[PDB]
């Protein structure tokens, strides 16, 4: 099943700042009180970092390029956002990665999904509308885990797809900013290293509608795309990444 | 000494011969896998990385995710137990360099060994900061120094005294 | 702990003797300076107890009773504002041992001019 | 900055240590850093290959480093030789030497 | 100019920061050796007329 | 073949750093010498002979 939603309100994208967001940590190797060099695929300091909001009426849903690698942001209140759509034609052409959270579990596939133009979830004011795919027929991979999930929560991920292997990593910070990204630092830790095999070059973000037509609920989120750089990654007492320099941002950090 | 030297008459002073690599014990492999052991030179493989070295236990708590622990020049020092969910530390096995003292062979064929940075709980037996020294009777009068030990510490013959 | 590398390594001959010959060589010849620089009185001179030397005071250079390194003020200031094969080999003398050194030296440039320098 | 010189010494000395032992993560060209990968993916054929070029690497940077440590251990001896003079003409004798 | 070259020169290290750092300590030991020997005043002085 | 290239011109740059700072050390010691003449020969009058 699909559903074309034509109450949309035309309005361009926005863009922001990235400040110093998007860190990660580059391996599973614990440090303690030193600096460490690496290159990796990252996220440049103060990056323009692409803006979408979910607002009554704008539903941003559109299909980006993957690039080398994504960084997520959602400023998020009631988890209108549930998942994500990775792959090269989003049909059964190709083969698809689906990551989803709906009310009871977290479902990670990689089948040949029939996607939908419009792909969303829907909550009824319970959730009873599931609009992703209308067929899956050849599915390699499935993987049950654990809940991933004003603003109040800021969700951060990053996406890579290296050597078959895509590596997904998450932050949950408490935020009480109203409408941008707020200023600070925060390292991502690794979540889930998928071994999938497979060519991603497109991806889509899950909604979620709100019925009484349908009301998009407040959510906004953030896109930005990792090139290859190095990193002066600083380690604690603790072994918490606390602050990181970028070697190319700008001659001081060089 | 003679043999290093390539002399058959070796003069006064302390000479570095050789290292005392403590040799390793057993081999404990670990996986997510033979029992584990502790406060021993073994050969530890932990989730394909191999080495030898004391596997003790660790203050580091880390975080849930990270598995390996380096130090600032890049040697994995601390690991986790794939078993077990714990920390350790890998102290690598000891080492050191074995000098050996002696007067003139003119004077006298009596020798002592000198272990440099090695505690003498785990090779006439003296613990001195410069190492472990064996076959040096420690006395606690002060004279002039006549072979250099190190850290304060000269050895003289009189049988050889420290 | 290779013994297969050890073997190759053989077959390169007698470089390691030489980088080891070398940093003896070094490691002996920093003690040297030590000896050079700091042991040129072979008496330890010691200052009176009751320090008149006319008006002049030497508190912030001569050794502190109430400090367990004996170090003077300024030496105790000079040490706080200093912050896979490899050994380090301690100094064959002490910081102790160059304090006293020292000390020794001030007593005689104090109480003996440069007399104790060229003689008794 | 008051004891810049001897910092500027324990510095350098630090960092040379810490150079040479960086090195030993470095492969030269080989397939991998570590001897024990090398003994235990190849066949000695191969493998006297794999740790000869490693040991090329590794004594190349340990003569490197032995050589800059003489170099400074002259430099430091140069330095000791003048300290010793200084204590000689400037404590132990009052000199007519200007500066 | 040749990115094969630097990938394969990666491989053996920083002996490059090593060899730019001696070459900068001597280039620095240069203008300090210069410095000991003339800029031994801090008055300029000038001869009378 | 650049493998072979590279560690020729690596021996052959580190050669040349070599002998840089061992010339680099004869040259302080002559600037030593230099700025000791400065100090005793022009700012005073030495006793010392020659
Ligand atoms: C929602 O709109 C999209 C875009 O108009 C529809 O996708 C089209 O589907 C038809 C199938 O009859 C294809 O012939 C078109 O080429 C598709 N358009 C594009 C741009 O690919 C989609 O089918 C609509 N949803 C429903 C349920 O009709
Ligand atoms: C020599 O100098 C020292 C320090 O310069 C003098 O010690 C000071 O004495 C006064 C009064 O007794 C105290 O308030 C200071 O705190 C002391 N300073 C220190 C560092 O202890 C000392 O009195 C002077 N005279 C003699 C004869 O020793
Ligand atoms: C971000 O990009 C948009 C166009 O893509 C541009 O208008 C905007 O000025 C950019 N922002 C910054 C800070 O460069
Ligand atoms: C991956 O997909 C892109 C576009 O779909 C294509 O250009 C590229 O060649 C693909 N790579 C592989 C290895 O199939
Ligand atoms: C969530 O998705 C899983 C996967 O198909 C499904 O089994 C489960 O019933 C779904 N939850 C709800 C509330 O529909
Ligand atoms: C994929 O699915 C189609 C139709 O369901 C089928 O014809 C094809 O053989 C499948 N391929 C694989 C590799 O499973
Ligand atoms: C490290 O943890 C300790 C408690 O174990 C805490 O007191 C300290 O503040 C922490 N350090 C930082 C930089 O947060």
């Amino acid at each position: 099943q699909c559903v074309n939603l034509t109450t949309r309100t035309q309005l361009p994208p926005a863009y922001t700042n990235s400040f110093t967001r998007g860190v990660y940590y580059p391996d599973k190797v614990f440090r303690s009180s030193v600096l460490h060099s690496t290159q990796d695929l990252f996220l440049p300091f103060f990056s323009n970092v692409t803006w979408f909001h979910a607002i009554h009426k704008r539903f941003d849903n559109p299909v980006l390029p993957f690039n080398d690698g994504v960084y997520f942001a959602s400023t998020e209140k009631s988890n209108i956002i549930r998942g994500w759509i990775f792959g090269t034609t989003l049909d059964s052409k190709t083969q698809s990665l689906l990551i989803v959270n709906n009310a009871t579990n977290v479902v990670i596939k990689v089948c040949e999904f029939q996607f939908c133009n419009d792909p969303f979830l829907g909550v009824y004011y319970m959730e009873s509308e599931f609009r992703v795919y209308s067929s899956a027929n050849n599915c390699t991979f499935e993987y049950v885990s654990q809940p991933f999930l004003n603003f109040k929560n800021l969700r951060e991920f990053v996406f890579k797809n290296i050597d078959g292997y895509f590596k997904i990593y998450s932050k949950h910070t408490p935020i009480n900013l109203v409408r941008d990204l707020p200023q600070g630092f925060s390292a991502l830790e690794p979540l889930v290293d998928l071994p999938i095999g497979i060519n991603i070059t497109r991806f889509q973000t899950l909604l979620a509608l709100h019925r009484s037509g349908w009301t998009a609920g407040a959510a906004a989120y953030y896109v930005g795309y990792l090139q290859p750089r190095t990193f002066l990654l600083k380690y604690n007492e603790n072994g918490t990444i606390t602050d990181a320099v970028d070697c190319a941002l700008d001659p001081l950090s060089e | 000494t003679k043999c290093t030297l390539k002399s058959f008459t070796v003069e006064k002073g302390i000479y570095q011969t050789s290292n005392f690599r403590v040799q390793p014990t057993e081999s404990i492999v670990r996986f997510p896998s033979t029992n584990l052991v502790k406060n021993k030179c073994v050969n530890f493989n932990f989730n394909g990385l191999t080495g030898t070295g004391v596997l003790t236990e660790s203050n580091k708590k880390f975080l849930p995710f990270q598995q390996f622990g380096r130090d600032i020049a890049d040697t994995t020092d601390a690991v986790r137990d794939p078993q077990t969910l714990e920390i350790l530390d890998i102290t690598p096995c000891s080492f050191g360099g074995v000098s050996v003292i002696t007067p003139g062979t003119n004077t006298s064929n009596q020798v002592a060994v000198l272990y440099q940075g090695v505690n003498c709980t785990e090779v006439n037996v003296f613990q001195t900061r410069a190492g472990c020294l064996i076959g040096a009777e420690h006395v606690n009068n002060s004279y002039e120094c006549d072979i250099p030990i190190g850290a304060g510490i000269c050895a003289s013959y009189q049988s050889i005294i420290a | 702990d290779s013994t297969e590398c050890s073997n190759l390594l053989l077959q390169y001959g007698s470089f390691c003797t030489q980088l080891n010959r070398a940093l003896t060589g070094i490691a002996v010849e920093q003690d040297k300076n030590t000896q050079e620089v700091f042991a040129q009185v072979k008496q330890i001179y010691k200052t009176p107890p009751i320090k008149d030397f006319g008006g002049f005071n030497f508190s912030q250079i001569l050794p502190d009773p109430s400090k367990p390194s004996k170090r003077s003020p300024i030496e105790d200031l000079l040490f706080n504002k200093v912050t896979n094969g490899l050994t380090v080999l301690p100094p064959l003398l002490t910081d102790e041992m160059i304090a006293q050194y020292t000390s020794a030296l001030l007593a005689g440039t104090i109480t003996s001019g440069w007399t104790f320098g060229a003689g008794p | 900055s008051a004891l810049g010189k001897l910092q500027d010494v324990v510095n350098q000395n630090a960092q040379a240590l810490n150079t040479l032992v960086k090195q030993l993560s470095s492969n030269f060209g080989a397939i991998s850093s570590v001897l024990n990968d090398i003994l235990s993916r190849l066949d000695p054929p191969e493998a006297e290959v794999q740790i000869d070029r490693l040991i090329t690497g590794r004594l190349q940077s340990l003569q490197t480093y032995v050589t800059q440590q003489l170099i400074r251990a002259a430099e430091i001896r140069a330095s000791a030789n003048l300290a010793a003079t200084k204590m000689s003409e400037c404590v132990l004798g009052q000199s007519k030497r200007v500066d």
